[PDB]
């Protein structure tokens, strides 16, 4: 029960969700063949949350994979764990969207949307108790923030009431990969802040510094970042496949983590993460694992939290633990910075502890934070988008698609009105 | 599962082409022929055949007949289809009205009817490339005779083009400003991304970098095929952040009359000097914004950027991508245009460049290919203008153009057209 | 409890610090690679001190070694028990000070100084107990006058209750290793007066006499001094690590020690200190050692106590006493030499007897003294200080990286009225 | 970690850099080459790439191309850069103006351009090297042209230069008063540190002290090659007491206009007669005050000391270092300045020099080399001044430097600035 279907987009969704279901799949004790060679029983008593049956003890993967262009998803079966997924779920088209939103949403996933829903419904169907889906794709491109939010709006009329959990790279500010970046995250989000009940935002250059700082890694290949992307995608969801002391839902953290409806924009983090150096000069205890959870160096968005506050905080464990020391260093991070966390939510720490901890680690934990602080995201790529559209950079890419200037500035105005929302709710009461 | 039709005009593309399919069958292991001896990824350029035969997909186009004759006598004989090498009666004589009118009237359906037949043979049709010379003749009255023809048939089709832009000083013909003006008036409207090169430029480059002080065309031709390499690189190999012909139509133009980027490649260095430099990847980086490796001699520094694309080949860790690009954004010489805050597009391949055997450049680990556009190309326009300002003031070589089927008329609304977009380009160069 | 946290500073401090741990090691009985093979268990009871625990018996010396150059922690490391520190304790930067106090406190240790504290906080609040901070550095240099001032006023800023105890290698009167000694040094002392509970002046020209005559070494290295200079470093913080009849806890020593808040430096001293061919001419017995502990010429520091008074006096002994010679002898130093002490002090001895001597000792006693013989210290560098300041010897190199010329003449003021200070209380009462 | 640029400017810098990465290589285990046989301090000076080699952190630089030319032909010819080596068209014939204004033109920028490469190649830079005659010409006014540039380029980084000042009696040049004043100039703003050395000195200890009446020029560059090696050591070896190029700014500079101290070397001695010297620390210490072996010729006793600073290398116990100098300190001969009562700076360092093959110098243990400041210098610029006041009463020689580029009014200028630093050590000499 509790199935979740995972859905793709765009070449950064497949490389992501390939390295989310090679780690699945490891503590699962699933071969890449798709054959089941666990110790444990555990693991194999929840393993249709993620996984369907066959004969001879095959799993598939309630995976969609679908993108614009075949060359990514030809990359995805022929490398490991590649077999591993049913072929009728790659949908991919001829033409790939040259980075532009419009084609993606409008003209060229418009004419294969279709074909997607038609595995989605079939996977959604063949689950006991449909909990939501996961969607992991890429606010910068033109498959990804295009046909990622059709396909989204699409789900959310046909599953209102489901979970929709979106897993978003968002645009770097330092250094950009797409000229067009502003106009594409700036109608993205416009779909998102609407069809979505939680949005995970990261960013590479987030990830970057987790691998220079902590993990003192010299030559971070974009593997290595989707391992970080994967362990927090696969935390949030370790209570539903696996025993705990205290159980936290999918549909439990959202209502802890999102007091208001639009604010369902947060900044995930991962702990320990340790060079293969220091591994031997740490403790490996609870109080230390809790300590770099709310640094600001240890969490894979840009968004800094100190300038802003926690309007609540997730922390989602892993591994047997003293329930006494998650409950008194939680409550310790509430005195200490009590200056960082807004005064009108009582509590804002939700702790949740499953028992069973990632392969090769005594001890993890997961932080979910939802902060006034990613209001300068926002802030950012509007600053961006006006300067662009200002004298309409590139627009011609875009309204030659089938879009329309009215459309942007309603964008636009939705994205300012976010940014107005946060700042409000980071004022105390009266 | 992609496709691209290459589409060689002129002595120019003809040449120019000779170097890139030379370099395409050493990057597949092909054989001078069809044959593979007893390899996967060919299907982008090279169509396939029970017998083990791959048949380029291209065109070889000209209203001369002794370039493609060469073709057919050299050693590449037998690789393109027969059919493929169209060949006219007599030259265009560095006449654009011939090359547009007369002559190129009975040779343009029969090249467009080969087309044809490739373009229904592709699983899906990703864009042409098309390689001409700027300066004249069949380069500037066939392709752009050509260029609107493919912008009906095929539409919303892209359609890149390698053009052989006229150099400052150095020059070959004497009437190269009507040519080149002409044909760009015809073909702003059809094409999406014209990539510009002078030979002025790459012999710089060749005996500033590269130790030779004998340059040959072959050694310019094999330089652009490196380019051209790298440009198709993403759909031809695997890598990390691959980059599609469609998306520098919108990564590189911002406005549909300004469409002429610039043409860098950074590692061009000889085998000997190549043992006392790292070649890490922040040098090469800052390398591709000198004015003194520019392929067109154009000085980036004299105006503004407006959008640069970065295609990394080999061993590249995208860490230092990001590191380096970030830097030259904080230098105040290297100057972006205020409303493109987003300037760069970065695309990472982990096929590094290969080296062709009897080349002069060395056996690179990591190679970037930049493609810069930048108002500083205005000034090349206004310097090809007053040229041609200058001639027809006399009406130095009219009446050679009037008498073959072209007008006077046009001659006005070419060069009038040119200045609104001399003055386009000022508009967009400036901000508030 | 009563943690320590040690911070280095400059390339003296390193140096010294370097041999700090590795005497401290020795006592705890801590391999180089930091596992534990002591024989007694006492020894293990309090290595909490100086040392935090990790998995497989791991000990981690709680010490931040900081310097505005590479080079001298990379010899650290390189060297024997350079394994041991924890790698993300050494900050350091790239361009290091010109041994002007100025580059180091304003310029170059300003934009390192935070993520030193960064390191601190985080080693600070790992403690159970926090008792204080020991730094070690000197005085003459650069990244030692400037930046540790810099780190102890950060540090008595944020925690102003617990107790600084800085050991300063000051500069010699003989001979100089520095020409803006008396800028560096003016320029610290400023600093120091206010910002630390108590200072530990040692010259190198002292440590040498102690070799020469006591020791008969014909080459000291710079190896030789530190390990005294350790001695008397471990020496003061032996009651917090072993038990004893009479224990001293570094507090203990300030408020016996530290009249008035102005005056908190002192000169040690150590004993027995016996060639290798003079061991076997000593009986080596509670008598004798006090009788060099009192000797002019067996003090770390330049200044001869005769040419003053002391105001108070420690004695710290090690190893198993009888308690009675302890009390007559230190007694019988009060008598002979009673115009040796002030008289407004009526006793001004403190005896403190930790039961656990030194490898390869059955006694030892470390000498501290207050005495107003300092004076003469201080007003040989304001000698030194004023004559280069009158017609602006080396001051471009100060002013241009920040600094003004009103400081130096604060400096010299503030100096001159510690020496005052100093002279005022030299006079019996009335 | 730590780097240094070494420039090398004329004739003087680029023999007396041979002389330099001679020794370097040998210091390190290089092979003459950039390779290393079957060591890894070799980061400050040495650059490293993938193959093995290591390509020298130096830019050799003259407007003659006869002495460059015999570098790429030499045993040194793989080890160095291409690029590094630049040479001009024409010297500028010991013309202070040709090497300024019209020669250095036209290669500064050349030069400046190969340093930025370097300088943003380095994990952290902490200062240049300058090797250049004072005599005149490229030394004069291509390193004048060249330390201004960088005076704005790298604003505060250090910037320590080694100079062939002209010798009293000896000379080889008839205007070098003009030079060696114009060059000073314009150079006392932009320079850090300048250390001084005479050919007619170190040719005196080369005859005085090292049993050899045949010095050649190389004698002479390996001599000063020992005393950079020796200012360097901090940085390449590991020691007791590490002293930084930074340090030696606010060590021997009191002001900023008086920053010219001169240079010793103490054990030169030969290899017969150094078995007859027990040659310990006192010893070697008290030689360097001496007048007998100064490196320049001026006798220090003739004024006053300001500033030293003592570089021990080898085996060498710091305790003898602090009595050596007491003793130093005690003599009523040996006078220092009223206001610096803290006179020595001290830096001991483990690596012993080492001897290269074929040299004249001893197999030593222990050496020091001393750079002390000192008021007597003074004399030096007096003598100096009053040569060039001879010849410009006369204008012996200004048409050839105002027809080139300069003016009239900068000989008076040049002349007026030098007697204002005479008249500053004057004052600083003198207490109350
Ligand atoms: N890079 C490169 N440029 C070439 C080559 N061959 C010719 N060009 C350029 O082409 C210009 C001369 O015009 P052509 O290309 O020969 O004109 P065409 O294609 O022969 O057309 P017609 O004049 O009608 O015969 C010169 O300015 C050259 O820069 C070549 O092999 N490589
Ligand atoms: N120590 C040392 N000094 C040299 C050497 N070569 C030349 N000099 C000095 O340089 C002076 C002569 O001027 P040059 O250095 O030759 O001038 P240049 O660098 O050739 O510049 P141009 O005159 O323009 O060619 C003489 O006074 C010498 O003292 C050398 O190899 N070693
Ligand atoms: N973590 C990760 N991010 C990626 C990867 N590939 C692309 N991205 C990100 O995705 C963005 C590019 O958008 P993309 O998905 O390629 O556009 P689209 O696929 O055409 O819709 C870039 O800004 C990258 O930061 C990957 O393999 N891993
Ligand atoms: N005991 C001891 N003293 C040292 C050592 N190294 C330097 N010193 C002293 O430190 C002073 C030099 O200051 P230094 O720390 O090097 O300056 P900085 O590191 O740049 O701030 C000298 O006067 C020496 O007496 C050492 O290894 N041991
Ligand atoms: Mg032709
Ligand atoms: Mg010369």
């Amino acid at each position: 029960m509790r199935e979740i279907v995972h859905l793709q987009a765009g070449q950064c969704g497949n490389q992501i969700g390939a390295k989310f279901w090679e780690v699945i799949s490891d503590e699962h004790g699933i071969d890449p063949t798709g054959a089941y060679h666990g110790d444990s029983d555990l693991q194999l008593e929840r393993i249709n949350v993620y996984y369907n049956e066959a004969t001879g003890g095959k799993y598939v993967p309630r995976a969609v994979l679908v993108d614009l262009e075949p060359g990514t998803m030809d990359s995805v079966r022929s490398g490991p764990f590649g077999q591993i997924f049913r072929p009728d779920n790659f949908v991919f088209g001829q033409s790939g969207a040259g980075n532009n939103w419009a084609k993606g949403h409008y003209t060229e996933g418009a004419e294969l949307v279709d074909s997607v829903l038609d595995v989605v419904r079939k996977e959604a169907e063949s689950c006991d108790c449909l909990q939501g889906f996961q969607l992991t794709h890429s606010l910068g491109g033109g498959t990804g923030s295009g046909m990622g939010t059709l396909l989204i709006s699409k789900i959310r009329e046909e599953y209102p009431d489901r979970i929709m959990n979106t897993f978003s790279v968002v645009p770097s500010p330092k250094v950009s990969d797409t000229v067009v970046e502003p106009y594409n995250a700036t109608l993205s989000v416009h779909q998102l802040v609407e069809n979505t009940d939680e949005t995970y935002c990261i960013d590479n250059e987030a990830l970057y510094d987790i691998c220079f700082r902590t993990l003192k890694l010299t030559t971070p290949t974009y593997g290595d970042l989707n391992h970080l992307v994967s362990a927090t995608m696969s935390g949030v969801t370790t209570c539903l496949r696996f025993p705990g002391q205290l159980n936290a839902d999918l549909r439990k953290l959202a209502v802890n983590m999102v007091p208001f409806p639009r604010l369902h924009f947060f900044m995930p983090g991962f702990a320990p993460l340790t060079s293969r150096g220091s591994q031997q000069y740490r403790a490996l205890t609870v109080p230390e694992l809790t300590q770099q959870m709310f640094d600001a160096k240890n969490m894979m968005a840009a968004c800094d939290p100190r300038h802003g506050r926690y309007l609540t905080v997730a922390a989602i464990f892993r591994g047997r633990m003293s329930m006494k020391e998650v409950d008194e260093q939680m409550l310790n991070v509430q005195n200490k910075n009590s200056s960082y966390f807004v005064e009108w939510i009582p509590n804002n720490v939700k702790t949740a502890v499953c028992d069973i901890p990632p392969r090769g680690l005594k001890m993890s934990a997961t932080f979910i934070g939802n902060s006034t602080a990613i209001q300068e995201l926002f802030k950012r790529i509007s600053e961006q988008f006006t300067a662009m559209f200002r004298r309409k950079a590139f627009l011609h890419w875009y309204t030659g698609e089938g879009m329309d200037e009215m459309e942007f500035t309603e964008a636009e105005s939705n994205m300012n009105d976010l940014v107005s929302e946060y700042q409000q709710y980071q004022d105390a009461t009266a | 599962m992609r496709e691209c039709i290459s589409v060689h005009i002129g002595q120019a593309g003809v040449q120019m082409g000779n170097a890139c399919w030379e370099l395409y069958c050493l990057e597949h292991g092909i054989q001078q022929d069809g044959i593979i001896p007893d390899d996967s990824s060919f299907g982008t350029f090279f169509s396939e055949t029970g017998s083990g035969k791959h048949v380029p997909r291209a065109v070889f186009v000209d209203l001369e007949q002794t370039v493609i004759g060469e073709i057919r006598t050299g050693h590449y004989r037998s690789l393109f289809h027969p059919e493929q090498l169209i060949t006219g009666k007599e030259d265009a004589a560095n006449n654009y009205a011939r090359g547009h009118y007369t002559i190129g009237k009975e040779i343009v359906d029969s090249v467009l009817d080969r087309v044809r037949k490739m373009a229904d043979q592709c699983s899906g049709l990703q864009g042409f490339l098309i390689f001409h010379s700027f300066g004249g003749g069949t380069g500037s009255g066939f392709t752009s005779l050509l260029m609107e023809r493919l912008s009906v048939d095929y539409g919303k089709k892209s359609k890149l083009e390698f053009s052989v832009y006229p150099a400052p000083q150095i020059s070959t013909a004497v009437v190269e400003p009507y040519n080149s003006i002409l044909t760009t008036h015809t073909t702003l409207e059809h094409s999406d991304c014209a990539f510009m090169v002078d030979n002025e430029a790459i012999y710089d480059i060749c005996n500033r970098n590269l130790d030779i002080e004998r340059p040959t065309y072959t050694n310019l031709n094999r330089l652009i095929g490196q380019i051209v390499s790298s440009i198709t690189a993403s759909l031809r190999f695997d890598g990390a952040l691959n980059v599609d012909l469609t998306e520098f139509q919108t990564n590189l133009v911002p406005y549909p009359r300004i469409h002429f980027p610039l043409v860098t490649y950074s590692p061009i260095i000889s085998a000997e000097k190549a043992y006392h430099e790292q070649l890490s990847v922040p040098e090469i980086t800052n390398a591709c914004f000198e004015y003194s490796n520019q392929m067109v001699k154009c000085d980036p520094r004299r105006g503004k950027y407006m959008a640069c694309c970065l295609l990394y080949r080999g061993d590249v860790v995208p860490k230092d991508v990001n590191a380096a690009i970030a830097t030259i954004k904080t230098r105040k010489s290297i100057q972006f245009v205020d409303w493109c805050p987003t300037g760069f597009k970065v695309g990472i391949n982990y096929q590094p460049p290969t080296a062709v055997p009897g080349g002069d450049l060395a056996k690179v680990q990591r190679a970037v290919c930049m493609l810069s556009n930048t108002t500083a190309i205005a000034e090349a326009w206004a310097r090809l203008d007053h040229k041609f300002d200058l001639m027809y003031s006399k009406r130095a070589f009219v009446h050679w153009y009037v008498g073959e089927g072209m007008e006077e008329g046009e001659f006005s609304e070419a060069r009038e057209d040119m200045a609104a977009l001399e003055k386009d380009y000022e508009e967009v160069g400036t901000e508030s």
